[PDB]
């Protein structure tokens, strides 16, 4: 894709489970997701 | 050091920054109310 | 004479720092020899001034203090971030006072043009500039006196229990 | 300005001052820092 | 049931009476589990001296 | 004493030694610091018992160490000596309530000598009021009550370290010496095998060239740190040789840029380490070292000598080389290791007295130098002690410490326990110590020389864990500040009763038994195979011939709160952990109840806490009422005693003491007169006894919540008194002074009717939100009124006072009735500070019961919200309609692993019910039967100590013994669970249900205190954001978190609108208010203030910022 | 460079560079994130009897959150003459105030939030109903998505006010139309 | 009943998605409560509501009730 | 479902597993003594059998539990705990760490409902402290 990416690409919203939508903030839901259980991992 | 001196040198080379601007000759004041002197009940006054 | 000149925040001129100086050798002297804190008849007597001189004298020499000192132990704060700003604008007083003024202005339209014009133009409504009773005579070709009669009238008609509880609450 | 609010801000800020660095606002970042409709969600153009 | 007291020299439940061996706020407690029969609608009053 | 209330103990071990005085931490210290006349019979009485070897008191021995002060030429010298103390002019009573500071005289009996035809001018001087402690190890400094807790510090020394690095797979050494008020030195081996000299930390000399410059030829270096090659390595590698060229290279090194001379290099360096002006480690440092390395030099003065840097050297070249043991100077040998910095035989404890000795040390400093300046500076033969002496420095940095320290606390007073263990507080933390942020995961660990001498279950669970900690309960402070522990002596398997306190390093030497070892009565040991502690503190098995001690008693090794929780070890160390530090949260109610099944531990701790009215002297007691008891002892003289009623204390709860005698009993003394704020009858009592059951219920007490009874709600079971404090002064200002009238400007007359004559609120009087409590009228001078205003005025034709009001109000949210008003004036003779004419407080008590938000909690880490509050009949209810007070979710339990509550519930229930097990031949009925504790009335308390309570097989075998009820069953099957009833639908549970009596405390985090919402409040000052907090309104804060999940969200409107027209836009808000209050539509929002500011300051650091419309073309933001 | 300057105390003074850069500087705490109007804040209790889409303000909170609506509200209804007995009215705590806050507060989402937020099911939208307290009642299946536990936590209350804000605490953060998690897709509001 | 009527299934099947929805159903929330706000002054050109209401209504739960009728057309401009 | 210590079953089997492999730690430490042995071997020794024997204590454990045991009924369904927890609880609490991070050569053989003996207790403060203090980081550092 040209600008950004494209939902056929990023594929179905996990959140939801329909396609991702035109507008959705992916970048920061990834962040979040990856980050959220670092509490969990023993040190 | 040559290629790393050269980013520095190229900057004002080219955009409307000139080297003189590194050198003050008046300094800027900021508005009092951004620094305030407020009066505290008692009369202490209280500065930034 | 540059130290008294420079070493405050705000400045006094020298004389009043050299009696703030005084008054501090005179009470650091009594608080060594006499072994207690003098009250301040006790200095208002050995300085030769009144206890309130002394008082303001005292007054003068604090210094201040910064916005920027922490004041709790893990310091997440500053001690200027819980001072209230006591000059800022209330929304709901500023609600409250053009509610004030919209009732004024429609309570004062019930009135006839005359009455409703004299008042507006005596105490400014329009314009902010209150006016003597010989212009408004003027503009309206009367006696001073008469001018003074209407407002009168008026005045008495809004205070009447009749039209007063509409205002009574902005009070 | 989204780097200055990141970290290393008196770095990133005399870095961009000699290269006269020009602010878009195409990023969340900065969009949220001046206060307009962040380019997600909503905010798009498409949809208002 | 009792719903109500004042006493002499008392103005409050947070305080204590010069003499007596408990506070006013355990003359309360100690009243609370006094079982009475009332026959009159109307709000009795009874005396203690 | 004698005369403590019943409690049948389940104990099988007979304790040789009782607990000490808990208190005595502080108030020995203090005493010690003072040179009262306890400390000298203590002194005294070390006939052969105790460490209490030093004979000078703090203060003693500060004048004598700053004596004798002489100029620069001698001609005239200044001694201070012989320090004495007057009585204090206030007593604590008069110090709480009108704001002194409760302290005595000092006075100093100093003598000026003039070297010329023998003066002496020996006079007495007065050196300040020093603040005193109270008996219960407090001080009332300003008024309000505080505490100074000990420190835990790394005592001065020697320190030898190794480490490896990854990289080049080689051991690297290291050696510090460092002392107390000094300068550092390092030595390090490397990689390389050069005995580096660093030295202040100033970069990396080599130890010849130090060695040089001391005095020692190359010569002599070789034929005495010859077998070992790293140093003749780095004498090889020297290129340098003379002892002036040495010193004046580490003078250029050390010290660049001046003039090199070889006197400026040696005085430098005495100056540096060999001068005790500016060096000195105290004697726990000379006491260390000596031991280290072995020189028995002389303890009555430490300073670093050149034999120390030798022997340092020495023991470092020895220790990278390989060896294990050397000979040592004066002495027969030493051993050659590393130093643990954790281990307590390197830690040291800094009590009140030291602290407050080295602030009057840091202030007697500049006090002297004052007088030697002056000395020499004025003329003579007119100059006496008195004119010499300026106080200042000493009050001003007594005055420092005691307040704005980080030591010098605010006392912890919601209960006694939590006093008591306020008090008895080890802080890693503070002034001399470390900072919270830089403390690794290695000096929080419990090392293995905590036990006996600190506790290590109770910590707190912030990041604060392991930074402060507890003394344990027979713990004991050495004379050099390190923590002492009694053990048995046992000889040739024989355990005598001769108990010795031993440190850790002795420690670390013994082989030490365990507490509970079973014996065959005949003083020996029984199996033959003993676990106990070694020196490294491994655990192992041992015959009876090589241990030497054993430990006093069990339960040695936990606090003093962590010893009141009864089944300890069967809960987990994290649930007891929070059950310690939750303990100290709980309030004291209005009815105090003892626990039901408790530890032996309540009455000591509640009577020694100093919270309890205790009989000085025997008597038989006299007249009796709520507030006195005065009592004829038997020597004739007659002593009454006073109770505080509906007090304050600093966390705004109740204090109120109860009357326990009668008017004819008689009192030993000891003998405990009246109860304490939260104490029942002598003994410590934080809560109540409930009756719970274990049970999911229709999901109110869902996910930790707790579901409670109305009656507790009925009876008041947990209610209590709360009390806080409302204060207002009326100053001066520039347009006159301020004052407190009734005479408001305009208020309608009705608010105006609870006060009385002079504007102050009447004793009595209900007081809800928005009530005036003080009337305050504050002059505003000459203004220009709005026309509007203007003309409503002339409507109403109401005349301007120009006098606005400032009276005092409560704040939203608070009721309460009115218990006192204290006012002061200045011009009564009242020491108000400058510019205050008058100051007023007012007093507001409230009765608060239980509901739902009020977190209760229990004693093994068992904590929830009450979240609903059922009625009596619509209740679980036993078989002959009991209700149970309290239901309790247990799938809690088990994944939280801590049995001990239900154990602690089936003993309660055991306990209330009582028993009679006498006739019983059954093994588990004999050990009963040895203890005394065959039969038991309904409703006794009980005792289980916390590692040697009661058996499972007792309780087991009880529970089917209990005294039948009226009925003639019993209730609770021999499986511990009972039958109970459905209260709403009225049929059986199809199971029975485990009940029992549980006690429960009611915390200190009441919801009255925790809601709070906004609207429009205050904003701040620089920037127009609301204003956090709560003593304002303050809105809650929207971090980034939040930004980032509405992002998530795909929410801009939202986010746009919380960002802009709620925080930061200042002509939006109006705005907005306006659009709601007319009803139409929302404003779009603006720019934020922030913004403006960041721009602003951006501008002012010289950079050109700018904001660009669509062409390049710049807005200017106005 | 070189030593910093020192005022009373000896801490050292506060320059214009400083009040940019760290955790404390204008970028990170007073432009990125803010103190907010409307806003409550009160620990939670729990509420079997609520739906998933329903939450229990008390009474006082709601009443402090909704002032403007209520105050405006009970002027419609002739309950007042004008704003300021109204205001009057609602600030002293009469009866009937009540028992209009109880219909302006109908259909009007709040936002419920936890701290710390981990993920964007930390925020949730709500529909208020008044309860008898001084604590939150929250349904019991959200749980798991604040990871809200019941032994002291506190949750904060904020109230979107324009129509697109309500449309999207309406339409997009619902508290029924978030079952599944984010991270991976499988259910979080869900029997525990 | 209430926050949870109409149900966004039956909602969506209107527009494309939720994003487009919101703005949708904002925007004619923005006419209602203009209307009512100057429905006694002077004409203008907004109009509705196209559908029962109740005393009080929040304009918005109008709004989405006349969206899901299919009472109202979205254009792109 | 409910929670009494007579729930909390311990089994019944345990008293013989802990006796032989008490008997064969008595003769490891026995051949330490003599010198057949170093310190390493004895502790290595010491370890395995101490692990052996907790696993076979927590099978017979799981083995022992009737299916309609509250606490079983609690962990089987999946609505709160695991078998770790109730292991601990019900059986061998196992072998320890020290101050350092290395095992203790000497279990805890006895579980939270038989009561720890004070060294035993004093011994896990020590994992319960690390673990405290390592739940105090992970939050800034997961934060970050
Ligand atoms: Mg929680």
């Amino acid at each position: 894709s040209a600008v950004g990416t494209c939902a056929f690409c990023y594929g179905r919203s996990l959140a939801t489970g329909k396609l991702v939508d035109i507008g959705e903030a992916v970048g920061i839901i990834a962040a979040q997701s990856i980050g959220e259980p670092g509490t969990q991992l023993t040190m | 050091r040559a290629l790393k001196r050269l980013k520095v040198v190229s900057a004002f080379l080219q955009t409307a920054n000139s080297p003189k601007g590194m050198v003050l000759d008046c300094v800027p004041v900021i508005p009092p109310d951004l620094r305030p002197m407020v009066q505290l009940d008692g009369g202490r006054f209280a500065t930034s | 004479r540059a130290m008294a000149d420079q070493a405050r925040t705000i400045r006094i001129p020298v004389h009043m720092v050299e009696v703030i100086n005084k008054l501090a050798r005179v009470q650091r002297q009594m608080l060594q020899d006499l072994g207690r804190e003098p009250t301040p008849e006790e200095l208002a007597k050995e300085l030769d001034m009144t206890p309130e001189k002394v008082i303001e004298v005292q007054k003068y020499g604090r210094e201040p203090i910064s916005l920027h000192t922490p004041l709790g132990e893990d310091g997440d704060s500053e001690f200027g971030d819980l001072i209230e700003d006591s000059e800022a604008v209330v929304p709901a007083d500023a609600v409250s006072f053009t509610l004030l003024q919209e009732q004024l202005h429609s309570v004062l339209d019930t009135l006839s043009e005359r009455e409703a014009g004299v008042v507006s133009m005596r105490f400014g409504l329009t314009d902010g500039q209150p006016k003597t009773l010989d212009e408004i005579g003027k503009v309206y070709g009367v006696t001073r006196e008469r001018i003074r009669q209407i407002e009168s009238k008026t005045m008495s008609k809004l205070r009447h229990p009749s039209r007063s509880q509409v205002l009574r609450d902005y009070l | 300005l989204s780097a200055a609010s990141f970290q290393e801000t008196t770095r990133v800020l005399t870095d961009a001052a000699i290269n006269a660095k020009s602010d878009s606002l195409i990023g969340l970042k900065e969009n949220v820092i001046i206060g307009k409709l962040i380019p997600a969600g909503t905010g798009l153009s498409r949809y208002r | 049931a009792v719903t109500s007291i004042r006493i002499d020299g008392v103005l409050h439940e947070f305080t204590t009476v010069p003499g007596v061996k408990e506070d006013v706020t355990d003359l309360i407690l100690n009243i609370k589990q006094l079982v009475v029969s009332s026959e009159h609608d109307e709000p009795v009053v009874m005396y203690l001296r | 004493a004698s005369t403590a209330p019943l409690r049948i103990s389940f104990a099988k071990i007979k304790e040789p030694l009782e607990v000490p005085n808990l208190l005595a931490l502080q108030t020995e210290s203090f005493d010690w610091l003072l040179g009262n006349a306890a400390w000298k019979a203590r002194v005294e009485a070390a006939l052969e018992s105790g460490q209490d070897v030093p004979t000078k008191s703090g203060l003693e021995e500060i004048f004598e160490e700053i004596s004798p002060i002489e100029d620069f030429s001698g001609s005239m010298s200044l001694t201070f000596r012989d320090h004495r103390f007057e009585p204090p002019k206030n007593s604590i009573d008069e110090c709480k309530d009108r704001d002194f500071t409760y302290g005595a005289p000092l006075f100093v009996t100093a003598e000026f000598t003039n070297n010329e035809t023998g003066e002496i001018k020996s006079q007495t001087v007065f050196m300040g009021d020093f603040p005193l402690m109270t008996n219960k190890g407090t001080f009332v400094i300003n008024g309000t009550e505080r505490v100074v807790v000990s420190q835990l510090v790394r005592s001065p020394g020697v320190y030898f370290d190794s480490s490896i690095d990854k990289t080049s797979d080689k051991d690297i050494f290291s050696a510090k010496i460092i002392p107390s008020r000094g300068a550092w030195l390092e030595m390090e081996i490397d990689k390389r095998d050069l005995v580096g000299v660093r030295i202040d930390r100033k970069r990396k000399q080599s130890v010849t060239v130090l060695l040089k410059a001391l005095g020692w030829t190359t010569e002599q270096i070789l034929q005495e740190f010859g077998e070992y090659e790293s140093m003749r390595a780095t004498l090889e590698k020297d290129h340098t040789q003379g002892q002036d060229d040495a010193l004046l290279d580490i003078y250029r090194k050390l010290r660049p840029g001046e003039p090199p001379t070889r006197e400026a290099a040696q005085t430098l360096l005495e100056n540096l380490y060999f001068n005790p002006k500016r060096y000195d480690l105290a004697k726990v440092g000379r006491y260390k070292v000596n031991k280290k390395l072995g020189a028995d030099e002389p303890l009555d003065a430490g300073v670093l000598t050149t034999d120390d840097v030798i022997a340092t050297i020495k023991y470092l070249v020895k220790l990278h080389a390989g060896e294990t043991e050397t000979i040592g100077e004066n002495g027969n040998e030493i051993v050659v290791e590393t130093d643990d910095i954790d281990h307590f035989g390197n830690r040291r404890l800094r009590n009140v007295g030291e602290l407050i000795q080295n602030q009057v040390r840091t202030g007697l400093a500049r006090m002297e130098r004052v007088v030697r300046e002056r000395m020499t500076t004025q003329d003579v033969e007119a100059i006496t002690p008195q004119t010499l002496i300026n106080i200042r420095p000493v009050v001003a940095s007594i005055k420092e410490f005691f307040g704005t320290s980080q030591l010098s606390q605010f006392m912890d007073q919601n209960n006694p326990l939590s006093g008591l263990t306020h008090k008895r507080r080890l802080s890693a933390l503070g002034p001399g110590g470390l900072s919270r942020e830089r403390a690794g995961f290695e000096v929080r660990d419990v090392h293995p020389s905590h036990y006996g001498r600190m506790c290590p279950i109770e910590t707190p669970e912030g990041p604060n864990i392991g930074l402060i900690g507890s003394l344990a309960s027979y713990g004991r402070v050495n004379a050099f500040g390190f923590i002492e522990t009694p053990y048995r002596k046992v000889v040739d398997g024989q355990v005598t009763d001769e108990v010795d306190y031993v440190t850790a390093d002795e420690e670390d030497r013994f082989v030490i038994a365990q507490a509970n070892a079973a014996l065959d009565e005949e003083l020996r040991f029984s199996e033959n195979r003993v676990l106990v502690r070694k020196r490294g503190g491994e655990v192992d098995y041992v015959e009876p011939s090589d241990v030497d001690y054993m430990d006093v008693s069990p339960r040695q090794m936990v606090s003093v709160a962590t010893a009141m929780i009864p089944f300890l070890e069967h809960d987990d160390a994290n649930r007891a952990l929070m059950g310690a530090n939750m303990m100290r949260q709980a309030v004291p109610l209005i009815k105090s109840e003892a626990p039901l099944v408790g530890t032996g531990m309540e009455y000591r701790c509640a009577t020694d806490a100093g919270d309890v009215l205790k009989a000085e002297k025997d008597g038989v007691v006299q007249e009796l009422s709520a507030d006195y008891i005065t009592v004829a002892n038997d020597d004739g003289t007659y002593i009454t005693y006073r109770l505080h009623k509906f007090s304050r204390s600093n966390q705004g709860t109740s204090v109120n003491q109860k009357v326990v005698v009668d008017e004819g009993d008689r009192v030993i003394e000891g003998q405990v007169l009246a109860d304490g704020p939260a104490t029942e009858d002598g003994e410590m009592a934080l809560g109540k006894n409930l009756l719970v059951a274990f049970m999911p219920w229709e999901g109110h007490n869902y996910e930790d919540a707790i579901i409670l009874s109305q009656r507790l709600v009925q009876d008041d079971v947990l209610s209590s008194i709360h009390i806080e404090e409302h204060e207002v002064d009326a100053r001066d200002t520039k347009l006159g002074p301020e004052e407190i009238t009734r005479d408001i400007p305009n208020v309608s007359e009705e608010v105006l009717a609870d006060l009385d004559e002079r504007g102050i609120i009447r004793i009595g009087a209900e007081v809800v939100a928005g009530d005036i409590l003080v009337g305050k009228v504050t002059p505003k001078g000459e203004t220009e009124l709005t026309p509007e205003e203007r003309l409503l005025r002339a409507i109403f034709g109401e005349k301007a006072r120009e006098v606005r009001d400032t009276s005092l109000k409560v704040p939203h949210g608070e009721i309460g009735k009115i218990i006192g008003v204290r006012v002061f004036d200045r011009e009564e003779g009242d020491e108000l500070p400058p510019g205050v004419n008058q100051l007023v407080r007012v007093y507001v008590a409230q009765k608060r019961k239980i509901t739902d938000g009020d977190k209760l909690a229990g004693r093994h880490g068992n904590k929830g919200v009450i979240s609903k509050i059922l009625p009596i009949e619509d209740m679980p209810f036993l078989e002959d309609g009991t209700p149970v007070d309290i239901i309790l979710n247990p799938l809690g339990v088990p994944s939280r692993m801590n049995p001990g509550q239900v154990l602690e519930i089936h003993l309660g229930w055991l306990a209330s019910r009582g028993w009679d097990v006498s006739g019983l031949a059954d093994e588990w009925a004999q050990r009963l039967q040895a203890i005394g504790a065959d039969k038991v009335a309904p409703g006794t308390n009980v005792a289980t100590p916390v590692f040697d309570g009661a058996r499972e097989d007792e309780l087991a075998g009880l529970l089917n013994h209990t005294i039948p009820n009226r009925d003639g069953e019993r209730m609770v099957l021999p499986t511990g669970k009972a039958r109970l009833f459905d209260g709403r639908s009225g049929e059986p549970f199809p199971d029975p249900i485990s009940v029992g009596y549980m006690y429960i405390l009611k915390l200190h985090h009441l919801v009255d205190d925790k809601l709070h919402a906004r609207s429009t409040g205050p904003y701040s000052m620089i920037t127009q954001q609301p204003l956090g907090g709560k003593a304002q309104f303050g809105g809650q804060r929207f971090g980034e978190m939040e930004v980032w999940a509405l992002e998530a969200y795909g929410a801009a409107y939202a986010l746009q609108e919380l960002l802009t027209i709620k925080s930061d836009d200042v002509t939006g808000r109006v705005k907005v208010y306006e659009a709601i209050v007319k009803g139409e539509n929302i404003p779009e929002p603006g720019i934020p203030e922030s913004f403006k500011v960041l721009i602003k300051e951006m501008q002012s650091l010289c950079l050109n910022v700018e904001v660009l419309s669509s062409d390049g073309m710049s807005i200017e933001m106005r | 460079r070189g030593r910093p300057v020192t005022g009373p105390g000896n801490r050292p003074l506060k320059s214009l560079s400083d009040m940019l850069k760290g955790k404390q500087g204008r970028f990170r705490q007073n432009l990125l994130g803010k103190r907010v109007d409307y806003s409550a804040r009160s620990v939670i209790v729990v509420g079997p009897q609520l739906k998933l889409h329903q939450c229990g303000l008390p009474k006082a909170m709601a009443l402090e959150l909704f002032k403007p609506f209520v105050m405006k509200r009970l002027v419609d209804l002739n309950h007042a003459q004008n704003i300021k007995s109204a205001k009057r009215m609602v600030e002293r705590g009469r009866t009937v105030v009540y028992d209009v806050l109880e219909e302006v507060i109908a259909e009007h989402p709040v936002l419920l939030n936890r701290a710390p937020t981990l993920h964007r099911l930390g925020i949730q939208a709500f529909e208020p109903q008044l309860v008898e307290g001084k604590a939150i009642q929250i349904h019991p299946l959200v749980c798991t998505a604040f990871n809200a536990d019941f032994d002291g936590d506190q949750m904060a209350v904020h109230l979107p006010l324009s129509a697109e804000a309500q449309a999207e605490a309406r339409i997009l953060m619902l508290s029924s139309n978030n079952i599944l998690k984010p991270a991976d897709g499988r259910p979080v509001t869900m029997p525990t | 009943e209430g926050i949870i009527n109409p149900p966004i299934d039956e909602l969506l099947e209107a527009t494309d998605s939720k994003y487009s929805l919101v703005i949708y159903a904002a925007k004619r929330a923005r006419q209602i409560n203009a209307y009512y706000s100057q429905l006694g002054e002077g004409l203008l050109e907004y109009v509705g509501p196209l559908v029962d209401t109740h005393v009080h209504e929040k304009p918005l739960s109008i709004a989405l009730r006349e969206i899901n009728a299919g009472l109202l057309t979205s254009e792109a401009i | 479902v409910t929670v009494a210590i007579s729930d909390v079953v311990v089994p019944e089997a345990k008293k013989a597993i802990v006796k032989g492999y008490e008997e064969q730690d008595e003769k490891v430490q026995k051949q330490y003594e003599r010198g057949l042995i170093t310190k390493e071997e004895r502790t290595q020794e010491l370890i395995a059998i101490w692990t052996k024997a907790t696993n076979e204590v927590a099978e017979a454990m799981n083995a022992n539990f009737p299916k309609t045991n509250p606490i079983f009924m609690m962990v089987d369904s999946g609505a709160r705990g695991n078998m770790m927890q109730m292991r601990q609880i019900a059986g061998m609490r196992g072998l320890v760490s020290n101050a350092k991070n290395e095992t203790i050569p000497r279990p805890i053989k006895a579980s939270f409902r038989e009561g720890l003996t004070v060294l035993e207790y004093f011994i896990s403060t020590h994992g319960a402290r690390k673990g405290l203090a390592d739940t105090a980081l992970r939050t800034a550092d997961s934060g970050y």
